[PDB]
């Protein structure tokens, strides 16, 4: 049974597609329902073609899907960039009569709606309530909740007057009778209106933003990168509401700089950026291993190498994130998965930077960042706030004191008698270069045993499947993981022996976890969209897996059909 | 508002000197500096819990170590930028910069003009050699042409830039200029830049015995010039006209000082408007993603 | 049988201890012997503990050596830092009396020399000819040719004054004096002086500076960092002599910058850095791989992270050579073993660069930056050169066109018919930013298969030992390769089945020429100074090989012993 | 010596155009900015085989595809510094830089002094909106501090710099300001600049209806103040307060200009004093490391 429907609407930009999938959103959240959404805007700043994909389900989603089931299109450049996706069983609903394209042939076995969008948007005199118009034929094509839907649009148009919400509401409606007038022929119904549950609507990087503040976030410095921008606006708009500071600063460099600023005076920061702002970092990072100064770098992963794509899906930086150091300079890396994680795992990371006072990398991706999901509405006493070891104030202070967990307690400035000093030269307990072999391997060893020590404290790689013996087993990480989710939703359903592992905590990596996971599978499979197979590479140099590595870079992300017949052709 | 200053009370320079011993050639100018720091600190009666000396890469940048307070030692043109995340952090510290020629207007020249242009209130002491000391000797941008250094045998291909009129220009509220042979106009222009409110710049002439044979003692202390008291510190236009040198001697005291707002207190100006505190109710702000 | 002679000389740095081992190993050279040398200093100008070793041989010298067979301690803390390695058998000349201590209880069996060092300094009012006095004796005691040694002191110190130098040389006799009138128990000479065999002597950074004018170097842009300051040195000094100019820029940013900038515009460009300066070229260097522009960067490995160790040994960038940028960004990665090396691998550095239109990175260390050897004399056409492959005119030009063997003809600025773009978006065959996923793909092959095929025309891992099956193999990169090939001929003389192999090639790795070596070895032991054990880690990622790390990170380069030492441990 | 001058005849501004459309949002100023480019172009019949066109990353970067020449499209911030090894490499080329102000006074402003100061031979034409265009709309160094923007929705946080003021204390020999709606305006003073031997410095006003609300046409239109002809270019202090914006008004001209030694020059003196020339016998240099 298909309990969710996939809804992708394309057209010109400022024809309203992008609110017009928020608002679809929206709509099916104040009606219980889980939504999945993804946009695409105009390649160039001035216009063109923009696209929006909604999903509607009565149960959890996990990804974007295959593909779509309900297509609409507001001109014929949308019909055209989706010909090859219109195949039959789908439901099409497009502008007819009175558009700029009158369809090809449409090939047999295709629902094809012509709904006359804007011709009763210049029948109403108003050609700028076009979208409108779909709206109402999409509510009652595919079952959206219209009292929902009318709702949405009159929180959002009602602060214009009586008139204003009146008029598009007409508009709504008239699609309505237009599309009711037609022969409802698909077998595609968006699930019935559920009890609504207590959920948020969020995209990934606002909640990257929310969840440095839910996690403590006193000081965030940046610089504008794309797809990463988004967060400084989030965390500009409401950290200074909780007393904290944002700062745009002059280029990456300085932003890392100023975080470990704020960072010795004792605040909790973080930065955010992309992959040529990561590299331009990797100076400083090592600066924050030698010094042991916490500090949290959110990379929104976008397509490289160099400029490279900066608007499409790529997972790319995970060279970069754990070897990006010169000399030995280990970082602690975790990669996020939903908009769930973007506020959780941004919270761990300000926790992990506390908690071992080493620099922390959060990989996203471009995706994610604009994907908006429905998550459990989050309370700020459902986590976990972890805060830097204090110096209890008894005896003679010592910045870099070797203890027992090589965890030396660290003192903010103003503290009695604690006078320190945090430096990048190779130094000894009280932080004087000291340039002695047998310091060297004493401060190597307190570092990297206290890094790596994350493994008895943070564990973050889920595993789901068959219990026993499997015949392929799958290791993903990133967003890439919720399209495996669904991928095994479809593969266990069908009795196959497989299994899956999703680590999110990339480094330092579980080696004994994976020869527990690879232990029970006759084969591996690796997917991941960057082309070198960057997890592939780490599992064969740490682990005793030899993977197959499934890898895709063509500024797209996978879809579960990808999976699963990739995984049916190595069972044999 | 600083915290840290005239919370001691009989205060000698040396209560500021660290268990860690200098580690500069015997005769060159950053001891001079240095304990016109320590000078500086004790005219305040400093409580140097409270103090900040944030250094990057160089002979010059090695100075954090030997001084009692709290400290950090950067990277290489970075400590403008780290001590601005220092001060806005905890506006209540005495934030000091000290650093080279080479750290501060070459590798570091990106983060020169935005420090004076926002106005952070910190004291930038900048030790002017004109070389590359702790590398051995290579040219600076304010080694002068005709020099031959390391790696110019024949000659620098460029002219020297003006430190003070390039802190002019960007904007910094606080400019002077001292020799490090007068420890006391060091320590009293550098009292002056820790006390003003705003980004306090200071650049001291410190010779280089070991590496640079034509910028030498003698040098430099025919070289500088005393500015009158008759000169306006108001005067924008007059400082320019100083620091671009009249006569060939380069000015020595107080060139610009100014009042305007500074950083830490635009940023409370944004929090004050919104009524923020650290306890702000985060679940108004959750619910603004409501459906 | 014994043919090497080790002269070690130490003491507080600014008393000349660096200029007095220099004079020795230039008067060993004129004496037709092999000199290999070896010096550490502290990261301070002017104080601390100085080392220079000198070997002098006559047969051919690959490193260091395990310890001195003479000792000269100009203070204190030279005697307390070499007084576990002053053992019976050695030779020990020291200051006193009149320096800043007595030396303990010297075991019987030490030829001991005090000279009062200090003291004669004092007497001649002057004591910066402190270290000459030291100088003479020690070429009386050990027969180095003292006519050479005043006539190299008077090169070097002429430049002081006419005064200073005739201090110096009334130091040198005045210690001439105070040895031979001594009673001579030592059996150490140094060779008497035979005819000097046409070769040359030259720093580690001097020769990459060579190297690179031989390559034909046209532009070099450097920005100061130790241990690689030296090599702007000598190009600064010697390439605008053969029409090549040097340019100081403002950071190692700004010079990675320019060398793109000369590049595109048609010269042969290249730079030098350390540590901090290659991670502070990561972003640029990945435009370097996307716009296929040449361009070499020359890394002399320091201690790290961060600050680090500036002036001690060690090989902890490659984790950073490889995995530096951001995205699928390669880099083809060289490592030096010796001033030969020094030479041909830069011309190789730049041969490669200029054939494959890629960011090329050669890494060197500090200990060979400034170990100085005999080379055989280099002549400028004993050097293959290979050039971009240039456009010859026909057709329509296209900056990034899909060839045969995926390389584009490049065009300078200038040629007719050829205007173009150099880009750091991803791009198609006209430098056009394109964004679709096939072209993504079809540009990653074209750039890796390109880099890739280096395999197909570069092989430089020489394999030495045994012929057959071998109980332990020996693999190492760097300067630890020299130090490697002594302890083969140890192992190899009392008979041992042990085979090494010496990669030059870092990546691209030849994974196939890895197997075919770990095939006939029942354990690979990889010796690196680096404390992850990087070169391992590639090694288990790529190829089958399991290999057992030997890591030291204590700023200290391998000596023959310990690698000898570890093989016999793992032999049996 | 530039040898792109006077190469073609009968020339249209039309023949610099490329294959590649534009992109720009209509309206945006920087059209203004590459009408002037063509006509500069124009005027002086430029083979523009000769002329390499190198920009940073930015709406105002994209400028060198609509250009039919020789063009490099590099990082953010770091066009001036590799266009450097292009002029240094090739002095015959003529070398334009093209780039926002954000691309030039933000991440790239630690390479700015140093261009002017070196003098290097090319032309800087900094395309000023007052924000972050291609990145939507992020305030920039030359933003007003009322402005409400992308990441700072309650107001700028500091004052905007002086781009003029900057390059002239940076040293550059030429700088002029223009208005984008002024198109030949821009033309003339882009092509004194590029005939110019020097570093050539082009501040204009591009306007940005998309996401600059304030700083409209409009407001660009009342903002400028012609430059007097009577006004001496070759008076450092006179051009300085032109650039300080007597009045509130900013100036449109040429404020400065004077003749002086390029860095390719300087470098070439180094080789002319040497003897140096491409056919030197490297055994010479190799000789130098006989025993
Ligand atoms: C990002 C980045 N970038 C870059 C960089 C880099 N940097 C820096 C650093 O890092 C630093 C760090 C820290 O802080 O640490 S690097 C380091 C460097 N260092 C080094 O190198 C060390 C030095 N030293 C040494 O080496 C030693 O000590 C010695 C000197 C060598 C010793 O000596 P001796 O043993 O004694 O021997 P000799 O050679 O002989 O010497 C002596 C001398 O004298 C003389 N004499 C002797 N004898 C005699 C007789 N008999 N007679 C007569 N005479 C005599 C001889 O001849 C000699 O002489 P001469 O000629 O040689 O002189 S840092 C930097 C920069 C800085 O800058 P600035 O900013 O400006 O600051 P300042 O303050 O410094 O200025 C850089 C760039 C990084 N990091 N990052
Ligand atoms: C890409 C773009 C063309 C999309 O236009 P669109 O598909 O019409 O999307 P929107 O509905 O969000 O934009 C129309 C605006 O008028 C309103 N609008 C939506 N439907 C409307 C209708 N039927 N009638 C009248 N107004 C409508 C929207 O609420 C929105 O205003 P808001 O800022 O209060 O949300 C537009 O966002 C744009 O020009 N962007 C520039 C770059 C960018 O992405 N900016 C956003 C981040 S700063
Ligand atoms: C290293 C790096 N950091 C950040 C970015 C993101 N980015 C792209 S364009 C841009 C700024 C463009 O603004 P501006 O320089 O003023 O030019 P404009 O768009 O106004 O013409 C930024 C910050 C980037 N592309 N590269
Ligand atoms: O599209 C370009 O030219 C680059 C833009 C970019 O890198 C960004 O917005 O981050
Ligand atoms: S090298 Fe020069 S700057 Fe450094 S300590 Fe010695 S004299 Fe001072
Ligand atoms: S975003 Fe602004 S600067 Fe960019 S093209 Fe549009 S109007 Fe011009
Ligand atoms: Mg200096
Ligand atoms: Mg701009």
């Amino acid at each position: 049974e298909k309990k969710d429907l996939i809804i992708r609407v394309a057209g010109e930009g400022g024809e309203g597609i992008i609110s017009s999938g928020d608002f679809i959103a929206a709509a099916c959240a104040r009606a219980g329902l889980e939504v999945y959404t993804f946009k695409t805007f105009p390649a160039e700043i001035k216009g063109g073609y923009a696209m929006y994909q909604v999903r509607a389900s009565s149960e959890k989603l996990y990804c974007q899907g295959d593909t779509f089931d309900v297509f609409c299109a507001f001109n014929g450049e949308a019909y055209e960039q989706n010909k090859d996706k219109i195949k039959p069983g789908t439901a099409f609903v497009y502008d007819y009569p009175g558009g700029d394209f009158e369809p090809d042939e449409i090939p047999e076995g295709v629902f094809a709606y012509p709904i006359p969008m804007s011709q009763t948007a210049k029948e109403m005199k108003s050609y700028r309530s076009k979208n409108m118009v779909a709206l109402g034929a999409l509510s009652e094509l595919f079952n959206i909740s219209e009292n929902t839907l009318k709702e949405v649009l009159s929180d959002k148009f009602g602060k214009k007057g009586e008139e204003v919400l009146a008029f598009n509401l007409e508009a709504f409606d008239k699609g309505k009778a237009l599309a009711k007038a037609l022969t409802k022929a698909d077998p595609f119904r968006v699930a019935d209106p559920q009890e609504p549950k207590d959920v948020i609507i969020m995209a990934g990087n606002d909640a990257v933003g929310l969840g440095g503040i839910l996690g403590g976030l006193e000081f965030f410095s940046a610089y504008p990168i794309t797809p990463a921008t988004e967060v400084a606006k989030y965390v500009a708009t409401h950290l200074p509401k909780c007393g904290g500071d944002l700062v745009q600063a002059e280029d990456e460099i300085a932003s890392i700089a100023q975080v470990l600023g704020a960072s010795y005076a004792g605040k909790k920061s973080m930065t955010a950026t992309s992959g040529p702002g990561l590299a331009l970092m990797s100076e400083m990072l090592g600066m924050a291993h030698m010094s042991e100064t916490p500090c949290l770098v959110v990379d929104v992963q976008r397509g490289g190498p160099s400029t490279g794509l900066p608007t499409k899906h790529e997972q790319s930086d995970l060279f970069l994130a754990i070897h990006g150091g010169h000399g030995d300079s280990p970082r602690i890396v975790l990669s996020v998965e939903d908009v769930k994680d973007c506020i959780s795992m941004t919270v761990d990371g300000l926790n992990l930077a506390e908690k071992y006072q080493a620099p922390v990398i959060v990989l996203s991706d471009g995706s994610l960042a604009f994907s908006t999901q429905t998550i459990p509405r989050p309370k700020p006493e459902d986590f976990t706030i972890i805060n830097r070891k204090t110096w209890d104030g008894q005896g003679t202070y010592k910045r870099y004191e070797l203890t027992e967990d090589n965890i030396s307690p660290m003192a903010a400035p103003g503290t009695p008698n604690a006078k320190h000093i945090a430096t990048g030269l190779e130094h000894g307990e009280t932080g004087a270069p000291n340039y002695s072999p047998a310091n060297h391997e004493l401060m190597h060893r307190k570092r990297f045993n206290k890094q790596n020590s994350v493994l008895d404290f943070y564990k973050n790689m889920e595993v789901e499947g068959v219990e026993g013996e499997a015949d392929v087993g799958i290791i993903t990480w990133g967003s890439t993981i919720g399209v495996v989710r669904e991928a095994m939703q479809r593969l266990t359903a069908e009795g196959l022996k497989v299994k899956a592992m999703y680590p999110k905590l990339l480094w330092p990596m579980p080696v004994a976890d994976y020869d527990a996971f690879g232990a029970t599978c006759k084969k591996v499979i690796v997917p991941e969209v960057n082309f070198q197979g960057q997890l592939s590479h780490f599992i064969r140099a740490e682990t005793s897996i030899k993977p197959i590595p499934y890898t895709i870079c063509g500024g797209l992300p996978f879809t579960p059909e990808m999976i699963v017949n990739r995984v049916k052709e190595e069972i044999q | 508002t600083v915290e840290a200053f005239h919370k001691m009370e009989n205060m000698k320079p040396k209560d500021y000197k660290s268990e860690v011993p200098t580690t500069w050639c015997p005769g060159c100018g950053h001891f001079g500096i240095l304990n016109g720091v320590y000078r500086a600190m004790a005219e305040l009666g400093i409580d140097s819990t409270k103090f900040a000396a944030i250094s990057g890469i160089g002979c010059s940048s090695r100075m954090p170590y030997f001084v009692d307070s709290y400290k950090m030692h950067t990277l290489h043109g970075r400590a403008g930028a780290v001590a601005t995340g220092t001060q806005v952090a905890r506006p209540d510290l005495c934030v000091v910069v000290a650093g080279g020629d080479g750290d501060g207007f070459s590798i570091g020249g990106g983060h020169m003009p935005h420090m004076a242009r926002k106005n952070v209130n910190m004291t930038y002491v900048l030790m002017d050699n004109g070389i590359y000391g702790l590398t051995k000797g290579q040219y600076s941008p304010t080694s002068r042409p005709e020099m031959t250094a390391y790696t110019t045998p024949y000659g620098g291909p460029e002219n020297p830039m003006n430190p003070l009129l390039y802190m002019l220009t960007y904007g910094a509220t606080y400019v002077a200029q001292a020799f490090a042979g007068k420890p006391k106009d060091c320590a009293e222009l550098i009292k002056g830049a820790m006390e003003h409110e705003g980004f306090a710049y200071v650049n001291i002439f410190s010779q280089c015995p070991t590496f640079n044979k034509i910028d030498t003692v003698d040098f430099y202390r025919d070289l500088v010039e005393p500015i009158p008291e008759d000169h306006d510190t108001s005067d924008l236009g007059a400082a320019m006209e100083l620091a671009r040198r009249p006569g060939g001697k380069a000015p020595t005291g107080l060139l610009y000082k100014t009042s305007a707002p500074t950083l830490d207190q635009n940023l409370a100006k944004i929090r004050e408007r919104l009524g923020g505190h650290v306890g702000y109710d985060k679940n108004k702000i959750i619910a603004l993603a409501k459906p």
